[PDB]
DNA sequence: CCCCCCCGTGCGCGCTGAGGTGCGGTGTGAAATACA
DNA sequence: TGTATTTCACACCGCACCTCAGCGCGTTTTTTTTTTTTTT
C-alpha cells in the first residue's frame, strides 16, 4: 500500500525542481496493467540502487535511471518501459524486494505521454552523465522534440 | 529538422574547451551516436571547412575570453584549475631550507604581480645544484606562463611569446643575457612598452608582463650592470639541493601554490570590485 | 541515378587507412567498377576537391586517435601491427653476450617508460661497432619513434623531430651534444615541460618524451656533467656485438621485441587485461 | 489528495521551372428586360 | 407574341506570382636559406 502524500511530494519538488504531477497521469485502479511505468523511491541505499539496473535491464525493452539528494533526503527517479505489462500490485511487490525498502518508500504511476513539458524531463535527463541508460527511446518522447 | 546548425557546433566545442581541428573532428564524430546535429554533420560534404570555421570560433572565443580579465580574476582561475593534495608549509619548509624569510618573498610578490614598474623581475641568484629552476618552473607552471630561452637570441624572434603570456620565465641567464637586458631590454624591466614580433605578424605594443629570471651572475654586486640595480630584485638561493637518489628532497605541487594564494588572499592584496554576481551561470552565449 | 554521399566515401578511405590523395585517388577510382558511389564519384564535377577533403579527413582522424592512445594501450597497438616470427632470446643471448643481466635492462625499462624524472633517460656507452645502434635503433624502430640528429645542433630546429612522437634516438653523441644537453635541455632529463622550436612556425611548450641516447663518453666519469649524473642511466657495451668471423650473429626484428613485451607484461608494470566482449567495440567513425 | 522551474535563436549571394490557382483580357450564349 | 438590347455565369486561356537547392565559392610571403661576421 502506500501511494503517495504531502510529504513524499514535496521532498520530490524540492529535489527535482518540478511536481511529480507534471510527468505522470493517473491509474486509481491498483490492477490495471501498463508496460511503461514512472517510479519514486525515498530513502534508498546506493548499492540496491546499482543493483536494480543490471536487474531490471533484463526485462525491459527501455530503462532511464537518476538520483538526487540533499539536506531533506535521498530519492530516485525511473522510467521502466516492461516487456511485459504489469499492475501497480505487481510492480510494488517486485520492487520493494528487489529494493530492500518499505512499500511506503515507493510512488508509482504511468508516464504524462502528451505535453511538451513532460516529453522535456526525461530528454533533459538524457544528458546528465550520471544518468543511467539502457534501450531505444521511447517514440513518444522522440517525437516530441522532433516534427521538423 | 535534420539541417545542420553550425551555432551548435561552436557551443559544442566551446564546451569542452576543443580548439584543435583534430580533437575537434574526432571527439564530434565520437558523438555523432547520440547528436542530431552530429549524425547531420557526417553526411554534410563539407566537412573540412565546418571544421576550420569551428576551431576557429572556439579559438577566437578562448582568446577574447582570458584577455579580458583583469589578474585577480586570472588566478581566482587558475587556481580554481588547479588540484591535489598539499599545503603552504610544503613551500615555507624550503624557504626555510634556504634561510630566507616567506614576510619578505611576499613583500616582493605583491609588487612583482601588480606590474609596478622598476620592481617587475625577481632574479633568483644560486649555484648550480641548490634547487632555483625548481621552484621557478613549479610557480611559473602555476601561473600559466611561457618560457623564454636565450638559446635563439641570435634569431630576435624568441621573444615571440612575450605577445600572450603573462608571467615568462627566463631560466640560466648566463653574461650575455644579463647584458641583453641591460642594453636593449630596459624598458621591460622598467615597464615601458616594447615592440615584438610573431613570426608572420606584425610587431605589437604591449606593455612588459612581469617576469621571473634564474642566475648563476649576481647583479647586484658586478658593475658593469650598475643600470640594473634599480631594476631587480634578487633572493639568494645557498643551500644544497637536489642529489638524493632522484628524488629532490623538495618538489612544489599546484595543491601547494593553490594554498598559498588562498590562505594569503590578503598580504598579497588581490581582490575585485563592487560584486554582485561571482556563482552564477557563467554567460555561454556563443551558440 | 545514384547521388554522392561523401561520408560513405571517407568511411570507406578510414577504412583502408588510405592516407594520402594519390593513393585515394588511384584505388577509388579503380573501386568504380563495383562501388555505386564510386561511379557517382567519377561522374562528379569536382574530383579533385573530394579527394583534397578526404585526404584532410583521414588525417585528423588517424592522428587524433594516434594521440588519445594511453601508453599501455598503444604500447598494445604497436606489438599488433610489428610483424614477423623470432624470440626474445635475441635480446636475453645478445645482453649476456654484453655481459650485462637482462634484469638491469628491465629495471632501466620499467622507469624510463613511465617518465619518472631523473631516470628518463637511457644511455648506451662502449666504443664503436658494439652493438650499441642495433639495439637502441632497433628498440626506438619498435616504439614508432623518431631518430634525431645531432649534426644539426648549429640550428635550433633539431628538436622539432619530438613535438609529436613518444620516443627519440640520438646517435653518437660526442662532447658538443653532451654539453648541449647540459646547457639547454636540463629541464627535458628532468620530465618536465620543455620549449622547442620548429621551422617558420612558433614554439610549442610540451612534455618532453623518453629518450634514448648512444655515446663514447662516459658522462657519470666526467665532471663538468656533474648535473648530468642525476638523470642518465649508463649502459655498458663493451663486448663485439658484430661479425666475430664475418656474419653479424646478432640481429633484433620485431617480432623478438614483440614476443619480449608479450612475454614480459608483468614485470613491466603494464596492462593490458581489457578482453571486453570478443576483442573490442571497434564499431565506427564514419 | 493536489503545484516551491522544464526554456539561450535560425541557415551559401543568386537563379529558376514546373505547378496550379484566380479574377480578367477576352469566351460570347441561353435567359432576361423591355419594346411595340 | 416577335424582337432590340445587356449583365450574370462556367470558363478559354494566362500574366505572373511565390517555392526549392543543385550549380558556381580558398590562400602561400617570408624566413630560412648557409651565407661570413658576430667575440676569437
Amino acid at each position: 500500500g502506500s501511494r503517495a502524500t504531502v510529504f513524499k511530494l514535496g521532498l520530490f519538488k524540492s529535489l527535482f525542481l518540478c511536481s511529480f504531477h507534471d510527468i505522470t497521469r493517473l491509474f486509481k485502479n491498483d490492477k490495471t496493467t501498463n508496460q511503461q511505468w514512472v517510479l519514486a523511491v525515498f530513502g534508498l541505499a546506493e548499492v540496491f540502487f546499482e543493483a536494480s539496473f543490471e536487474l531490471l535491464k533484463k526485462q525491459c525493452s527501455f530503462l532511464q535511471m537518476q538520483k538526487r539528494s540533499h539536506e531533506g533526503g535521498t530519492c530516485a527517479v525511473y522510467l521502466i518501459c516492461f516487456n511485459t505489462a504489469k499492475s501497480r500490485e505487481t510492480v510494488r511487490n517486485l520492487m520493494a524486494n528487489m529494493l530492500n525498502v518499505r512499500e511506503e518508500c515507493l510512488m508509482l504511476q504511468p508516464p504524462k505521454i502528451r505535453g511538451l513539458s513532460a516529453a522535456l524531463f526525461w530528454f533533459k535527463s538524457s544528458l546528465s552523465p550520471a544518468t543511467l541508460k539502457h534501450g531505444a527511446l521511447p517514440e513518444w518522447i522522440r517525437a516530441q522534440t522532433t516534427l521538423n | 529538422t535534420e539541417k545542420f546548425d553550425f551555432g551548435t557546433m561552436v557551443q559544442w566545442a566551446y564546451d569542452h574547451k576543443y580548439a584543435e581541428e583534430s580533437k575537434i573532428a574526432y571527439e564530434y564524430a565520437l558523438a555523432a551516436g547520440s547528436d542530431s546535429n552530429a549524425r547531420a554533420f557526417l553526411a554534410t560534404n563539407s566537412q573540412a571547412k565546418h571544421v576550420k570555421d569551428c576551431a576557429t570560433m572556439v579559438r577566437h572565443y578562448l582568446r577574447a575570453e582570458t584577455q579580458a580579465l583583469s589578474m585577480p580574476a586570472y588566478i581566482k582561475a587558475r587556481c580554481k584549475l588547479a588540484t591535489g593534495e598539499g599545503s603552504w608549509k610544503s613551500i615555507l619548509t624550503f624557504f626555510n631550507y634556504q634561510n630566507i624569510e616567506l614576510i619578505t618573498f611576499i613583500n616582493a610578490l605583491k609588487l612583482w604581480l601588480k606590474g609596478i614598474p622598476k620592481k617587475n623581475c625577481l632574479a633568483f641568484i644560486g649555484p648550480p645544484n641548490t634547487g632555483k629552476s625548481m621552484l621557478c618552473n613549479s610557480l611559473i607552471h602555476f601561473l600559466g606562463g611561457s618560457v623564454l630561452s636565450f638559446a635563439n637570441h641570435k634569431s630576435h624572434f624568441w621573444l615571440a611569446s612575450l605577445a600572450d603570456t603573462r608571467a615568462a620565465l627566463v631560466d640560466d641567464a648566463t653574461h650575455a643575457c644579463w647584458r641583453y637586458f641591460d642594453t636593449y631590454l630596459r624598458n621591460a624591466l622598467d615597464g615601458y612598452p616594447v615592440s615584438i614580433d610573431r613570426k608572420h605578424k606584425a610587431a605589437v605594443q604591449i606593455k612588459a608582463p612581469p617576469l621571473l629570471v634564474t642566475s648563476n651572475i649576481d647583479v647586484q654586486a658586478e658593475d658593469r650592470y650598475l643600470y640594473l640595480h634599480s631594476r631587480v630584485q634578487t633572493f639568494r638561493f645557498e643551500q644544497p639541493c637536489t642529489d638524493e637518489s632522484g628524488e629532490q628532497p623538495f618538489n612544489i605541487t599546484d595543491a601547494d601554490w593553490k594554498s598559498f594564494f588562498v590562505r594569503l588572499w590578503g598580504r598579497l592584496d588581490l581582490i575585485d570590485e563592487e560584486e554582485d554576481s561571482e556563482e552564477d551561470g557563467d554567460s555561454m552565449r556563443t551558440f
